[PDB]
């Protein structure tokens, strides 16, 4: 389905693809907000009366969405999200229309055993706890994750974009009863002014801040207490896709050493896709930050990456507003909020 | 009636009616003639069926973990408690339909599974699953980029029966001995399994010589793949390196001979342990570790 | 007078008097015939000679390592400025000498070596070596117990014939596979390994598959062992874990083939490195790690 029904009425579909292609929209957390925004306009203004094929236009409008920009896994989720909250709420209503229904417990197995209102309410406010959800995610963080992390021990901390980690760090200071170092790897071709800007709110709070090379990661992995990771996305086998630069080798460091990884995440964040291949996934950086002068560029083809792959061999928590759960558990947080059918759309 | 010598008479048939969708058309066709309706006449005679058939068992697993379903599905039929008659009906058709769905199953694997092998990638393939192999060739039918090598299995010589297989697609391929296959981790992108069975624990309940691949594997870093039709799980959790069920030997040492006829006996199933396996996939989403488990709770109820 | 032929009409010999001690004897007599005095005439036919065996060489280092040593002693000899006569009598005379070093080595290693095997322990053995089993049946000549396991290595069905020379001893024997190996430690005491060749890092030069046991042996933490006459020893150092002298494939990947008859090929001797190894044993006293490269470095003074 294109957008030749939805431009007089709904404009602000093409200025979010105008943000995605051009890189004005910055941060998973932000391009949530502005589905939820896009999707708050698409109920508010349009007549459909019909209850199926609006779904089924919504998922249009989804794979659309994702095919417009491949590293808006928040725009994806957001949309599988409410899908799911809809799907729910239809096979409550059709149970009444009709007319046990409670074997055991909330399950799967699709495969196995066979099947006016305010309906459109209920999506109304499904959109606005979504957005309550996300704004408030750190209070079931802080809960969960302040409870690991003992006096006298040296924390490690690839991926100082994420504003996430950022705030649970300095909830932990706060506590006077807690003491900790703070190591920050630099990630020069990006995460650089984000990594200085991170050490300069540290100290800002007067936290014991050090300032490590990329190259410097080894040279301090024996006297490494903990390693936290700033998450982008959060993936079905474990895995995570990290807000750019130098997070692989360190978690391989990490895992040689045997030294504990952490991640702070949400569940907006957790994605219900697979990544079969990081080749795909990840997104390459501009070369032109590395080197100048374009006649030795000729001869000198650099390589440079933006985001950064975790497997999930590596880390061991995922710390959400939900709780702390293991890689090997994560799957069925994913499933509690997304539905299978809702993956390929 | 027998349901032994209906399982029997699939020789040159097989590919299609999988070993298991096989035993299981056979169950449901048992179950049709001596009336359904009766749960006390049928449902015994169906488990001594099933005895009977555990007890003709030489080297299978697969039979045991289809049963079970079958079992399940017609339990819950007049969950409901719905008309003794129309919940019948829906079970007794219920077989043939549940031939249908390895097809359907089939369909969706070979589209999900082939997004796993990216751009000229380097393939060291073990075993012969009905599942891997057609991701392989539906692949080919995408025309994408894969090399394939080839391992020497040793049960009832697979190795060569893979080989010829590989050979009438139309994709290059060389064989490698089980002895050497550690000297080939370097130039192999990804290793993968076909599984006999799926374990309680997230293990694997595979063939003679699939372990010694897993930790390999693990020592290279290289990814360690299972891919199956989902009905290969059984609520059997093998505790140890070594502890499978058999009707044949445990490992056995035998004494002093001259002629040379006792020497074979060694461990043709061996099991590996859940952080060996990188990927898991099946029809029932794309999903690895603790998910099998999960499965069998949301089955058994327990 | 040839070299090559000499070598050739070892058929139905062999044993005891090995094949590099073989190859010093025909080395021996090819230089005692055309006046070893004369050091220009002889010394770059000897040369020569060498190089020729190499281009013959199909899959063989050892060869290559027994002339080195040959030469070394030669250049020995009139280290002393000694008479040009007396000089060349010992040079002549120590080619019987070496052979009959082989004896006198074989009596120290197979009494030296036993103490290893501890009371009641099941040893699984891999790689056929002169020294591993006449340390298994000097062992036995010594009454004490041990249990053996046979693994299935595959260059010439090895394995097979490692099992029917066990037999005619009188110890409980059965066969495992190479591939089914990962599934036998645990039951196995210790793990004994003879080799063709020990690296000038520490490494080993040995057959299909040898890394494999070694690696796996790492992870079960079982000791894994190395046993040797010492003569082996070539200054090689294979940079990585698929590098190695050869005159066939170094793995090829054929195209689509309907006959079949181009497939086998595969690594057939392979590497591993020095951490793997627990323990070595030669006549040159019980030594490991760098005790192999300190002896190189004695013989070569480089």
């Amino acid at each position: 389905h294109p957008n030749a029904a939805t431009s007089d009425v709904n404009v602000t579909i093409d200025t979010f693809v105008a943000k995605l292609k051009r890189r004005q929209v910055q941060g998973s957390y932000a391009i949530a907000l502005e589905t939820l925004q896009l999707l708050m306009r698409f109920i508010s203004a349009a007549r459909w009366n019909h209850v199926n094929d609006l779904i089924e236009q919504i998922r249009d409008l989804g794979n659309s969405l994702e095919k417009a920009h491949p590293t808006a896994f928040s725009c994806g989720n957001v949309i599988r999200r409410i899908l799911a909250v809809l799907r729910d709420e239809v096979e409550e209503d059709t149970m009444s229309t009709t007319v046990v229904a409670e074997p055991l417990i909330s399950s799967m197995f699709n495969l196995l055993q066979k099947p006016k209102t305010d309906y459109r309410q209920v999506a109304i406010q499904g959109i606005k706890d979504l957005i309550d959800e996300i704004k408030n995610i750190d209070e079931g963080i802080q809960q969960i994750a302040i409870d690991l992390i003992h006096d006298h021990e040296i924390l490690l901390t690839p991926t100082p974009d994420s504003k996430t980690v950022l705030k649970f760090l300095i909830t932990a200071r706060e506590r006077s009863n807690r003491t900790f170092t703070v190591l920050v790897t630099e990630g020069f071709p990006n995460n650089t002014k984000n990594a200085h800007e991170f050490a300069k709110k540290l100290a800002q709070h007067n936290i014991e801040t050090l300032v490590v090379p990329d190259s410097a990661v080894f040279a301090l992995m024996s006297r490494v207490g903990k390693v936290i990771i700033g998450t982008k996305a959060v993936f079905v086998n474990g895995g995570t896709i990290s807000s750019n630069s130098g997070v692989s080798s360190v978690c391989e460091c990490a895992r040689e050493f045997r030294t504990p990884v952490f991640a702070v995440a949400g569940l907006y964040k957790l994605s219900p896709l697979y990544p079969f291949d990081v080749e795909k996934f990840v997104e390459f950086g501009g070369s032109q930050r590395i080197l100048p002068r374009m006649d030795p560029r000729k001869r000198l083809d650099t390589v440079n990456q933006i985001t950064d792959y975790v497997p999930p061999e590596n880390i061991d928590i995922y710390i959400t507003n939900v709780g702390g759960f293991n890689p090997s558990f994560i799957y069925r947080i994913a499933w509690d909020n997304y539905k299978q059918i809702d993956v390929h759309l | 009636f027998n349901i032994t010598e209906t399982y029997l008479r699939f020789l040159e048939e097989d590919t299609e009616m999988t070993m298991p969708i096989a035993a299981i058309e056979a169950l449901v066709t048992l179950l049709r003639i001596k009336t359904p309706e009766t749960a006390a006449e049928m449902i015994n005679t169906i488990k001594s069926s099933t005895e009977e058939l555990i007890k003709s068992i030489p080297n299978s697993v697969s039979l045991r973990a289809g049963c079970d379903i079958f079992m399940r599905f017609v339990l819950r039929n007049l969950h409901l408690y719905g008309d003794w008659e129309n919940c019948k009906q829906h079970l007794i058709e219920n077989g043939q339909l549940f031939v249908s769905r390895a097809k359907k199953s089939r369909n969706k694997i070979a589209e999900i599974g082939v997004d796993f092998i990216a751009d000229d990638d380097i393939i060291l393939v073990h075993g012969y699953s009905r599942a891997v192999f057609s991701l392989l060739n539906h692949a080919a039918n995408k025309f994408i980029r894969f090399r394939c090598v080839v391992t020497e299995s040793r049960p009832s010589k697979q190795g060569n029966q893979l080989y010829t297989l590989l050979e009438q697609k139309g994709i290059p391929v060389t064989l490698i001995v089980d002895s050497a296959v550690g000297a080939v981790i370097d130039k192999v992108d990804k290793v993968f399994v076909g599984a006999e069975g799926v374990a309680e624990s997230g293990g694997i309940i595979n063939l003679v010589g699939t372990y010694s691949v897993g930790v390999l594997a693990h020592n290279a870093r290289k990814p360690f793949y299972v891919v199956t039709e989902s009905h290969k799980f059984v609520r059997m959790f093998p505790l140890s390196s070594d502890d499978l069920p058999m009707a044949g030997p445990p490992l056995d040492f035998t004494r002093r001979t001259d002629d040379l006829e006792d020497a074979l006996r060694g461990p043709t199933i061996d099991y590996t342990a859940q952080e060996y396996i990188t990927a898991l996939i099946t029809d029932l989403g794309v999903l690895t570790p603790s998910a099998v488990s999960e499965e069998l709770i949301k089955m058994w109820y327990d």
